[PDB]
């Protein structure tokens, strides 16, 4: 429901992709009605603890998660079942905020991996299959769980 | 583990396996 889960996954892609010399406003489709990024208060402490959280795994696992996204498949159609067959499998021991952590840092990978091979068009496709996947599974798990704002209680 | 043409199980249990020395974040 919540649409903020969108407009937090926007700006971590948007980061990665501007850490690669690229741009999201040339990317970027149609704005919609109302809520801007998180650069408020309470999202933009979401997306700060999360960004660490992030930024921390990719210096210790940039060889592993590099080539995780090399077998996955990214074009639209086998795609969106290449990439639902694969995110049921890694929250298979648990739905924690440990692997929610890996799940956003594999998206945001493959959303660059597509720029990369000059897919740049994709970027808004690839964002919503994973938004789409976060509302279908973990929001509800995650509000039970105390919501984004107990993930930077625990983790900022 | 061996490959199967479902999953690249030699590759993919050693990648999701490999990240057990970081509880993440």
């Amino acid at each position: 429901m919540s649409q903020s889960n969108r407009e937090l996954v926007v700006d971590f892609l948007s980061y990665k992709l501007s850490q690669k010399g690229y741009s999201w406003s040339q990317f970027s489709d149609v704005e919609e009605n109302r809520t801007e990024a998180p650069e408020g208060t309470e999202s933009e402490a979401v997306k700060q603890a999360l960004r660490e959280a992030g930024d921390e795994f990719e210096l210790r696992y940039r060889r592993a998660f590099s080539d995780l996204t090399s077998q996955l498949h990214i074009t639209p159609g086998t795609a969106y079942q290449s990439f639902e067959q694969v995110v049921n499998e890694l929250f298979r021991d648990g739905v924690n905020w440990g692997r929610i952590v890996a799940f956003f840092s594999f998206g945001g990978a493959l959303c660059v991996e597509s720029v990369d091979k000059e897919m740049q068009v994709l970027v808004s496709r690839i964002a919503a299959w994973m938004a789409t996947y976060l509302n279908d599974h973990l929001e509800p798990w995650i509000q039970e769980n105390g919501g984004w704002d107990t993930f930077v209680e625990l983790y900022g | 583990g061996s490959h199967m043409s479902a999953m690249s199980t030699t590759d993919l249990e050693a990648y999701f396996k490999d990240c057990v020395f970081k509880d993440w974040g």
